[PDB]
């Protein structure tokens, strides 16, 4: 039962995983009765705690790799204070070390840099040496190279973490994306007009052709070879000028002489 | 312990982990309280859903969710929805909070209502869970038996039936003296507390006939209600 | 003797002090500009006149 | 010899004990008691050192005892058992009367007058155990006590403001154990810590003690940030409910260096300035405090360089905190000199002292700063630069890296520059003459507010002791 879950995932088909959870998570409630929920650990206790560990395990992994953002939060989640607790004795694992990478990498890809950061904080103690920086130390450079703003450093790392590829795909592909709209919105604020090549170059397309249709879906015409993102820019400002919270927000100086009286003759 | 494990419990898709999920939460209701009332709107998809046979218990843990983060009114209200499991409130004395929080609002809306027709009571207007709390508080004040409190809680909202069955009940001649003092309270209290002119004349009228069915009364007490009403009948 | 109970809290959660602590386990920087300016002067001088 | 001064250090004791009960007795004065009370706790501590610290011993003997008799002797069997006439009730020299309290009468349970006395013991035994330094069992039996003593209780408003001092030594102590010391055992009654503080919280708003309110709230945070749950403090302020009313300005110091310290981690600098400032303020600046007031200075100057401000070079040197800011006064330079390398090995070789306070993960930030800073000043000296000549200028590799640190740098606006590609330089933008624009109306009016604000509390404080002084007789 337990380990018919076990020798599913290394057969390959991680749709048979999933469809084999729902039965496992009513054998989940008997582990949770076998352990005393991290009230006091014993040699009896430490089996209990290692087997609930196992299942969510395979089915952290599983679902990452078949995009199944709300299982892998949930089972990692549960995951998260068994480790934290306690004093060595088995709390953590090569499992562990991969498992809080694709984490940190998640949020890299939501582009949450306000959880990481705190993220980071929780988890500092148990990343300092005791799974010291390996597997953990690929978002760790990824948020240096971006905060300094050398987008050719970040990029480069994406490539070539070709060769360290393991489930990792799934928030690399996604954070070549974030590149280009961070990119994307610098770019107008220094310039009205690039040439074509140069527009690929800074965004790290690999087409000519497909730089003008990401022109077009990132609502800039590039005509002739040159970009006019003089258009939206100002629409935009124009459209967010109309809508409803909006006189105190604006601020009116009529509204400074009506608000400073009727403070004194209170 | 962080809250976070039965947050992702509650968000699998299968009915069936989303309802063990309730119970575990329900004994840490109180401790992890201040992480899950970021929470609340999942609190409130459960309860929705009818495939719950702990409907019951998911709108109590919102309940108490509630009164915690200073919402006062919300928990009250999702104290009559769960209805039943309220048991533990009711035997507990560390949380009276929302049964205190009903005793309140009961009224006022009542004291409105008098004006209107005084058997509002009688109506279904007071909603039903309402008018079974109320009546429980009352019998509280029974338990350590004076009858004063009782009269009390009923004088401000404006019951008239409370105010007569409470005298009746305490018609027994044991002393005749005893049970005019406690009418003596009862006549002074009124007239310096109500001032609504409706339910303080009733109350009074009522009271002059529960003195004279005494063979034996001290009729200071008495004359207080006579030139009062300014009945030459009475 | 009031606000004393105050001093000593604080202390206590800091431990000890701290300010301690560090020394038992242990235009301000411009150079003078004069010497290299007068450097600076002669070469361009030197060209300057002979040029 | 003995006798006389344990005797001598009882009697003080007595006196001031017998005055705090007769005002809380006569009707709700409230402050008086309050005020008295903090004083009594200094004056306890500083007491205890001289005229021996068996006074206690002497007090407890002499009352109508509960089990404040049990507790003592495993005080003294901790640290070796005497006995020199110390059973239970040796001493009788109450004697009858109500005012040392009726022997006779408490025993019987006509009355019981003992509540607050049991209250005020357990009080004078933490106060002492810190003071003295003792631990294990102790702790753990103070704290097993303590708990189901006080919801034995249904508490006055009065008796609230008293276990306002309580909880802190509570919390204080089962941190002394677990700091010394490794435990599996720790770990697990951390989570019982929080949860109980946490029951208590509620009950304060009920009983209408902003006292009691504000101290737990101090607690609780800062359990938060010892265990690195930022998560778990930014949900917890922001159900918001912390008074400034009736609390102490050393309170204030506290709470509002918490707001500031989780603020730091998520890159909001700008609510952190502020709160950081005030704590500053609000701290008494004295000679034990003194500890409170560095940690908070080295704080305040991170959260400043991160924000892109730059502190003195003054400031470090003509305080007399200046060996402690050894570090701080080195990172202040390195941002300024721009110099990548000298920031890496600066925060390297003071790796070990940052990282006690903390501080330590946010000078990993303060990397990106130095690069930063050096982009401005190199628009400020030279409006009009190419490309070219900046790469030279801070080292950078090439004409593609230099693009990439301005382009980002000025979507925040700390440059204000603008790069002219088709030119091949770049054009510094802010150009000042900003008086003919609508701005200098803006900047005033919220001068003009703030002015307001300061009239209203300065009205509002001055009158309220006239008025209590007044109705009082006075001649």
């Amino acid at each position: 039962l337990t380990k018919s879950l076990s020798i599913a995932f290394e057969n390959g088909d991680y749709a048979a995983c999933e469809k084999l959870l729902p039965p496992i998570k009513i054998e989940l409630i008997k582990n949770n009765l076998l352990i005393p929920d991290l009230s006091i650990q014993n040699d009896i206790y430490l089996n209990d705690l290692m087997i609930t560990k196992r299942i969510l395990e395979v089915g952290a992994l599983a679902s990452i790799q078949t995009f199944n953002f709300d299982s892998f939060e949930n089972y990692f989640n549960q995951l998260k204070p068994y480790y934290f607790s306690n004093n060595h004795k088995l709390s953590e694992s090569d499992k562990k070390s991969k498992l809080i990478s694709l984490y940190l990498l998640n949020l890299l890809s939501q582009n949450n840099t306000t959880k990481f950061h705190s993220e980071l904080q929780y988890l500092d103690k148990h990343i300092k040496n005791l799974e010291d920086d390996s597997l953990l130390s690929y978002p760790i450079k990824l948020d240096r190279w971006l905060m300094e703003g050398s987008y050719q450093k970040a990029w480069d790392l994406l490539q070539s973490g070709s060769q360290n590829i393991s489930e990792f795909d799934s928030f690399t592909d996604i954070l070549k994306s974030a590149i280009r709209d961070e990119i994307a919105k610098n770019t107008e604020l220094s310039y009205d007009f690039l040439p074509l090549s140069n527009i690929k170059a800074l965004l790290f397309f690999n087409n000519e052709k497909e730089t003008e249709k990401f022109a077009l879906e990132r609502n800039w015409p590039i005509v002739n070879s040159k970009v006019y993102f003089n258009n939206q820019s100002k629409e935009k400002a124009d459209y967010e000028d109309e809508m409803m919270h909006e006189e105190d927000q604006k601020t009116n100086i009529i509204e400074k002489a009506m608000d400073y009286a009727i403070s004194i003759e209170n | 312990t962080t809250a976070a494990p039965l947050l992702a419990l509650l968000r699998e898709n299968q009915d069936s982990v989303k309802t063990y999920a309730l119970e575990s939460i329900n004994n840490v209701v109180d401790q992890l309280w201040s992480e899950i009332s970021n929470e609340l709107p999942d609190i409130e998809a459960l309860y929705d859903d009818d495939t719950f046979s702990d409907r019951e218990m998911a709108a109590l843990i919102a309940s108490k969710v509630y009164y915690n983060l200073g919402e006062y009114e919300s928990a009250v209200k999702y104290a009559l929805a769960a209805k039943d499991r309220f048991d533990i409130d009711e035997k507990s004395q560390f949380v009276e909070t929302i049964v205190s929080k009903s005793i309140e609002m009961y009224v006022q809306e009542a004291s409105k209502q008098y004006t209107k027709d005084e058997q509002f009571y009688t109506k279904d207007i007071i909603d039903p869970k309402l008018t079974s709390i109320f009546e429980r508080m009352i019998e509280k004040c029974l338990k350590a038996s004076e009858l004063k409190l009782a009269l009390g809680i009923a004088l401000e909202g404006y019951r008239l039936d409370i105010i007569e069955s409470a005298l009746k009940s305490k018609l027994d001649q044991d002393s005749t003296s005893e049970n005019v003092k406690i009418i003596n309270y009862l006549l002074t209290l009124a007239i310096t507390t109500v001032t609504n002119s409706k339910f303080r004349s009733s109350i009074l009228r009522k009271s002059f006939d529960f003195l004279m069915n005494m063979p034996n009364c001290d009729y200071l007490t008495l004359n207080k209600v006579v030139v009062n009403l300014n009945d030459a009948g009475l | 003797t009031k606000k004393k109970n105050e001093e000593i809290n604080k202390k206590s959660l800091e431990e000890d002090d701290e300010f301690e602590d560090f020394p038992i386990d242990t235009d301000d920087v411009e150079v003078d500009d004069d010497f290299t300016n007068e450097l600076k002067a002669e070469l361009d001088r030197y060209k300057r006149e002979n040029q | 010899l003995h006798h006389s001064e344990k005797k001598y250090a009882e009697e003080d004791q007595v006196q001031e004990l017998l005055k705090v009960l007769n005002e809380i007795s006569k009707t709700t004065l409230t402050l008086d008691p309050r005020y008295i009370w903090r004083s009594l706790k200094d004056l306890s501590s500083l007491r205890n050192q001289e005229l021996l610290n068996a006074e206690t011993l002497c007090f407890t003997v002499n009352v109508l005892y509960p089990d404040s008799s049990s507790f003592k002797k495993n005080l003294l069997k901790f640290i070796t058992s005497n006995h020199k006439s110390s059973v239970p009730g040796s001493a009788e020299l109450r004697n009858s009367y109500p005012a040392s309290f009726y022997s006779v009468n408490t025993e019987k349970k006509t009355i019981e007058v003992t509540a607050e006395i049991n209250c005020f013991m357990h009080l004078l035994v933490q106060l002492f155990l810190w003071d003295s330094k003792e631990l294990e069992q102790l702790v753990e039996f103070n704290r097993k006590v303590v708990i189901p003593n006080l919801l034995c209780y249904y508490n006055l408003r009065s008796l609230n403001l008293i276990n306002a001092k309580l909880w802190f030594y509570i919390y204080l102590s089962h941190e002394t154990l677990a700091r010394s010391s490794e435990e599996i055992n720790s770990d697990n009654q951390n989570i019982i810590l929080r949860s109980t503080m946490m029951k208590f919280l509620k009950i304060a708003s009920l009983k209408h003690d902003n006292e009691t309110k504000a101290m737990l709230i101090n607690l609780i945070l800062r359990d938060f940030l010892n265990n690195g749950e930022v998560d778990s403090a930014s949900d917890f302020i922001s159900k918001l409910e912390y008074p400034h009313t009736d609390v102490s300005s050393s309170l204030e110091a506290r709470y509002f260096f918490y707001l500031s310290k989780i603020n730091a981690i998520q890159l909001d600098y700008s609510t952190a300035n502020e709160y950081i400032i005030a704590a500053i303020r609000k701290a008494p600046h004295n000679s034990k405090s003194l500890g409170f007031l560095q940690q908070s200075n080295k704080l305040h100057c991170c959260i400043q360089l991160l924000m892109g401000d730059i502190p003195e070079l003054s400031f470090f040197h003509q305080s007399n905190m200046q060996k402690s800011l050894l570090p701080y006064y080195h990172l202040t330079k390195a941002v300024k000199l721009g110099d990548l390398k000298k920031f890496t090995s600066t925060i390297t070789k003071y790796k070990q002292l940052l990282l006690k306070d903390d501080t330590y993960q946010l000078c990993v930030r303060l990397r990106s700063n130095v690069i930063k800073t050096g982009i401005r000043i190199i628009s400020l000296t030279y409006k009009k630069i190419s490309l070219r000549d900046i790469c030279l200028k801070l080292n950078l590799d090439s004409e593609q890296t230099v693009e990439y640190m301005v382009s980002r740098a000025i979507r925040d606006g700390v440059i204000e520059a603008k790069i002219n590609h088709e030119d091949g330089f770049i054009e510094t933008t802010e150009l000042l003459n900003i008086y003919d624009s609508e701005d200098p109306q803006q900047v005033f009016d919220e001068r003009i507010k703030f002015a307001n604000q300061l009239h209203d509390e300065y009205l509002v404080s001055m009158r309220y002791p006239e008025d209590k002084k007044t109705q009082q007789n006075e001649k």
